[PDB]
C-alpha cells in the first residue's frame, strides 16, 4: 500500500463541512425539475421591494392594529409644527420591525448601504398643501423647528401635483449611528366645502442595490 | 400600467360594496368560475368607481397557496391584520400587487401566469383590503362599488 | 464585499439538532422525517413556498452521561410507502428494499444522504412525506446500556420560489398555521407618542 | 507519508454502497461465456407481453379456478344491459393480480404510463354480434345505461368481422385514479341451429412503451 | 424520466441477510452458500431461467446483546470439491488452498468477493454448488464469550435469460418447487359478482 | 404467421382427442423422437381439424426446462391451473407461445433453436392447454383430433 | 490534510492477497541471476512428457 498518515483533526464532527457523503439510495432517479416562475437566488432580491412600516405604533393602537399603517393629517394643525418622527435603523426595534428589510436583517449582524423611503396620499383629490420631509445627518442633533430642518437634506412635497415622494438615505451602518426622518408641516391643509377634513399617509420602504449584509446569526 | 407576474371571453363578477367599516373580501382562483357560462392562465381587472370628493386606499395583491386558519361572492376577512392565516398585510407587496388610490387612477390589473409543481391538474387567490378606510361627508353616496373581471387565457 | 454570503445556498447551511431520541432500558424507536420540528427552521422556510433540496443526516450517539461502550446498532431507512417495524424482531428489520447502515458507539459518526424523495417537482408547505427512520440494537437479547442519540440535518443544493410574507404570530399547531383570536399581537413596538424619536 | 485525515463516516457499513472488495480467488479464470438466447436487459421487456387477466373472479370459481380466466356471453341476456365491469389498476387487488404486470409493479411503489388491454373472442364461426367497450375517464361515475357509456370513450367492436379488439388505456398514475372499463351488449347473440349458444371471451393486458416505475420497495 | 431504476442491476442490488450463525459456548460452524435460504431472493430468481453473476459478503459479527470483545476469528472458505472441516482442530483449517481472513471482532467487517464458480455458462435453478463457509475462533483454548453473527450477500454483474412465469404458490421443500395438493388458492382475490365494480 | 422463439424430414405424433373434460398434454423434448425411425434446433407444427361448428381455444407454447411436482404419447396434466409446477397459467404467454382458435385459424407452428448453458450435451416442453372448453351440439362429432409434426433442423 | 474515509473491509488479513510490502532491508543488493537451462514457465510443460 501507499504510505499514510493521520493528521490532528480526524474523527471530528464539524456542522458546516462541505463533506460529500454515501447516497441512501444510488439506483434511484428524482423527478426531473420543470420551470417554475419566481426563482429567488439571492436574499436581496425580496429585501428591494417597497413594504409598508408602522410609523403611528402609540400605546391606544395595540387594540386596533389597522390603525397602526397610516397617520393623520388634519386642517386643526398649525403651520412649522412636527408630524411625526421615527429612527431608520432596521435592526433596532420601532417602526422598522414591520418591514420585510427589518426581518431579514435579524438574521445577520453587520449590514451597510442605503435606504429609500416612499410616501403616498391617500387624500381627497380637491385637497391641496404641502408637507417638508428633513432628514439630519448622523451624529446631529434632532431640529426644533422647520428654519433649521430646511438648512440640511430636505424635499419639499406637494400633494396637489404629485402623489408619492421618494426620499432616499445616504448611508447607514451597523458594527451612534441613527437617521431621524422628520415630517414638517409647510403649509395648512385646505380642503373645500364637502371634502373630508382629515387624511392619511402610508409609509413605504425599501434597500438600494448596494446593501450588503454578513456574519449570519441565528435569533 | 401593466404589473406581469415574476417577469413572465370577459367574466364579470358581482359588485362589492366598499363600507365604511368594510375589512376586506378574498376570492379563490379558479374556484369563481365554477358555475358560470387543467392547466391556464389569468388577467383579472379589479376597477371601482368613485367620485372626486372621496378618498381611500385599497391593497390588490395575489397570494398563491394562500391557505386560511382557525380563531363567486366570496368572504369577508375576520382580521385584517393578519389575513387569518398568520402573515401581516404590511409585508404582502413581495407579492406581484397594485395600489387602489382613490385620488389619482381608478383601475388596477394583474397578468399571473401558469404556477404550480405539477404542470397539468386551488391555485392562488386575490386579496382586496382596504388599507386607508373610505371617508366622505354628509349627503354623499355611502357606498362605492367594486367590480371584478376575469379574463383566462391560453387554456389547456 | 461581495453578495456570496446572501445567497439562497448558504442560507440553509450549518445544520444544527433537528431530533433528540432517549431509548432507556421497548428497544426501537420510529423518528418520522420532518423539518417543522422546532421554532428555528420553520420560519426560515415558510418565507417560500416551493423549495428542492436533498438531505444529509448524522446521529452522534452516545450515553446519557458522556461515556461510549462498544455496542454496535443500526439505522433503518424506511421509504415512502414501505410498512414501519412495529416490534423489536419484526419482519420488516430483514426487508433487503429498506437500507441500514451498521455502526459502533466507538466509531465516528454515520453520514447519509436522503435525496429528493417526492413525486412533483418541488416540495409544498401550503396546501411530501420523505421519510421515517428506525433505530434498534442488534442482537437477541436486551443490552444492560441506556441508549441517546441526537440527528443534526443539513440541506443542500438550495433551490426556492414564491417569497411570501414572515410569520410573526406563534404556532399552535404543526399542520396548519393558526393562531389565537382572544388577541393579536403587535409586529413593532410601542412608543408613548409620535413626536418622540 | 503523506498528510491525511478522517471525515466523518468511516467504519460504517452501508447495504447499497458500490464498493470493489478483494477477490478471494486472484488466480481463477472463470468460465467464458456464450451466446444464449433471450437476453433480458430490463424489467419492461416481461411488461410489454399480453398475458391473460383474471376478470370472472367470482365466489363460486374457487375450486374450479379454471373458470376464472374466461366470462360467459349468451342468448338469453338481453340488449342495452351489462356484462362485466373491472378497474384498471396494476397494483391494488382485483383481476391486475393475475397479469405479469401488476406482478411486477409490487416490487415498485410509484408507476405511470399507458396500459392496452386486448380481447379474444372463442365462439362458433357462424355466429355473429356486438358489444361495446366503454372507458370513464378517471375521476367520472360508472354508467348506468348504454346510452351515456357511448358519448365517453367507446369503440364498437362486432366479432363477425374481427376477433380481437384492443382498447388503449390513455394513462394512470400512482402517488381516486380508476379506470373502469365496461362491457355492453350493443345487440344480442344471435346462432343458426346446431351452433352452441354461449360462448366465452378472453382479456389479456400489457403495457405500452411509455410505462416507467421507481421507487424499489421489498414485499 | 429514464428507465434506469427497472435495470437487471439494480434489481439484484441493496444486500440482504442471507444467514444467521449463533455459537454459544463445539466452537465451529459450517454454513453452506445458497441463494434460496429466506422467502426473498427466491421468488425474484425464479423470474429467470439461466443467471450469471458474482458474489460479495460481508460478515457482521458481534455478541448476543450489542458488545464487542477484543476476540480473533477466522472465517475460512472451502472451494468447490474440497474437504469441509470436521473439527475444530482438523487438518483442513491449516490448508493452503482454502483461502481464509483474519478479522477482529473490534474491527469494521471483512468484505469477501465471490466469484463465478459454475463448470457451465450461467447457473441454472431448474434441471451448481458455489461453495461453503467455515467459522472458528482461533486459538487452543475454548473463548468464554459467546458469539453471533450474519452474513449479507450482495449480487454484481447481473445478466439473465428466459423469462418465466413468477411463483404464486407457497414452497414446500427447498430442492424442488413442489405445491400442496390439498388446495390451489387464486391468484386474484374474488368478488361477489362481475357487475360490482 | 411464424414465429420464432426470442428472435434469432417431418416426424408426424399421435392425435390427441380433444373431449369435452380434457385438461391438457405436455410433451418433452428432445425425448420423443428416442423410439421412432448432441446439438439441434426443432421446428414443430400443431394443427388440429375441426368443422365450423365447434368452439374453444388451446395455447400451445413451449416451455424451456420445465420441471414438474408432487401432489412418445405424452402425459395428461392434471392440475392445469398450475401446470403442476407452481407457476401460473395466465402467465404462459412470456415465452413464446401461439393461440389456437377454432373461429378463424387451424395451425401452429413455432421456431425453436438451441438454448442451453453448454453448447454440447431434456431441453425444453410443449403444453397444449384448453383454455376455453370445447362445446358443441347433439349430434356433432365428441372428439377433435390434434396432430403434432417435429421437423429437426441442423442437427450436429 | 485530504479528507479520506475507511470503507468496509480495513484491519483485516486475506491470505490471496498482491499486497506490496516494505523490505527488510532496502540497501541489500541480490546476486544477479545467470542463465540456467531447463526453465519451467508453466506446468503444462511437465504434463506433455
Amino acid at each position: 500500500g501507499i504510505p499514510t498518515e493521520l493528521k490532528p483533526g480526524t474523527n471530528q464532527f464539524l456542522t458546516t463541512d462541505d463533506g460529500v457523503s454515501a447516497p441512501i439510495l444510488p439506483g434511484f432517479h428524482p423527478t426531473p425539475p420543470i420551470h417554475i416562475p419566481g426563482e429567488v437566488r439571492n436574499l436581496l432580491e425580496i429585501c428591494r421591494v417597497e413594504t409598508i412600516l408602522e410609523v403611528n405604533n402609540l400605546k391606544t393602537n395595540e387594540t386596533t392594529p389597522m390603525q397602526r399603517l397610516c397617520f393623520p393629517v388634519s386642517v386643526q394643525s398649525k403651520t412649522g409644527e412636527l408630524c411625526a418622527a421615527f429612527r431608520a435603523d432596521p435592526g433596532r426595534d420601532g417602526p422598522w420591525q414591520s418591514t420585510i428589510l427589518g426581518q431579514l436583517c435579524r438574521y445577520y449582524t453587520q449590514w451597510s448601504g442605503s435606504l429609500e423611503v416612499t410616501f403616498m396620499f391617500a387624500g381627497s383629490f380637491m385637497a391641496t398643501g404641502k408637507m417638508l420631509i428633513a432628514y439630519t445627518p448622523p451624529g446631529g442633533s434632532v431640529p426644533a423647528d422647520r428654519i433649521t430642518a430646511m438648512l440640511g437634506t430636505h424635499v419639499i412635497w406637494d400633494f396637489g401635483l404629485q402623489s408619492s415622494v421618494t426620499l432616499v438615505v445616504p448611508w447607514i451602518s451597523n458594527t451612534y449611528t441613527t437617521g431621524i426622518i422628520t415630517i414638517w408641516y409647510q403649509t395648512n391643509y385646505v380642503v373645500p366645502i364637502g371634502a373630508p377634513t382629515t387624511a392619511y399617509i402610508v409609509a413605504l420602504a425599501a434597500a438600494q442595490d448596494n446593501f450588503t449584509m454578513k456574519l449570519c446569526k441565528d435569533t | 400600467n401593466i404589473v406581469i407576474a415574476y417577469g413572465e371571453r370577459f367574466f364579470t363578477l358581482d359588485t362589492k360594496s366598499w363600507a365604511k367599516d368594510s375589512k376586506g373580501w378574498y376570492w379563490k382562483f379558479p374556484d369563481v368560475l365554477t358555475e358560470v357560462g387543467y392547466r391556464s392562465g389569468f388577467c383579472v381587472h379589479v376597477q371601482c368607481n368613485a367620485s372626486k370628493f372621496h378618498q381611500g386606499a385599497l391593497l390588490v395583491a395575489v397570494l398563491p397557496e394562500y391557505v386560511l386558519g382557525t380563531i363567486q361572492v366570496g368572504a369577508v376577512l375576520t382580521h385584517p391584520y393578519v389575513l387569518d392565516a398568520g402573515i401581516p398585510l404590511s409585508q404582502l407587496t413581495v407579492c406581484p400587487h397594485q395600489w387602489i388610490n382613490l385620488r389619482t387612477n381608478n383601475c388596477a390589473t394583474i397578468i399571473v401566469p401558469y404556477m404550480n409543481t405539477v404542470p397539468f391538474d386551488c391555485n392562488f387567490g386575490l386579496l382586496v383590503i382596504p388599507v386607508v378606510p373610505l371617508d366622505f361627508n354628509a349627503g354623499a353616496t355611502s357606498e362605492i362599488p367594486i367590480t371584478v373581471t376575469i379574463a383566462p387565457m391560453c387554456a389547456e | 464585499h461581495s453578495t456570496q454570503e446572501t445567497a439562497i445556498g448558504n442560507f440553509f447551511s450549518r445544520a444544527g439538532l433537528v431530533s433528540i431520541i432517549t431509548m432507556p432500558t421497548d428497544g426501537y424507536a420510529n423518528w418520522d422525517i420532518d423539518l417543522m420540528g422546532y421554532a428555528q427552521l420553520r420560519r426560515k422556510c415558510e418565507l417560500f413556498t416551493y423549495m428542492r433540496f436533498d438531505a444529509e443526516f448524522t446521529f452522534v450517539v452516545a450515553k446519557p452521561n458522556g461515556e461510549l461502550v462498544p455496542q454496535l446498532l443500526q439505522y433503518m431507512y424506511v421509504p415512502p410507502g414501505a410498512p414501519k417495524p412495529t416490534s423489536r424482531d419484526s419482519f420488516a428489520w430483514q426487508t433487503a428494499t429498506n437500507p441500514s447502515v451498521f455502526v459502533k458507539m466507538t466509531d465516528p459518526p454515520a453520514q447519509v444522504s436522503v435525496p429528493f424523495m417526492s413525486p412533483a417537482s418541488a416540495y409544498q408547505w401550503f396546501y411530501n412525506m420523505m421519510g421515517t427512520f428506525s433505530i434498534r440494537t442488534v442482537g437477541t437479547k436486551k443490552s444492560p446500556h441506556s441508549i441517546t442519540l441526537r440527528v443534526y440535518m443539513r440541506i443542500k443544493h438550495v433551490r426556492a420560489w414564491i417569497p411570501r410574507p414572515l410569520r410573526n404570530q406563534p404556532y399552535l399547531f404543526k399542520t396548519n398555521p393558526n393562531y389565537k383570536g382572544n388577541d393579536i399581537k403587535c409586529t413593532s413596538t410601542s412608543r408613548d407618542k409620535i413626536t418622540t424619536l
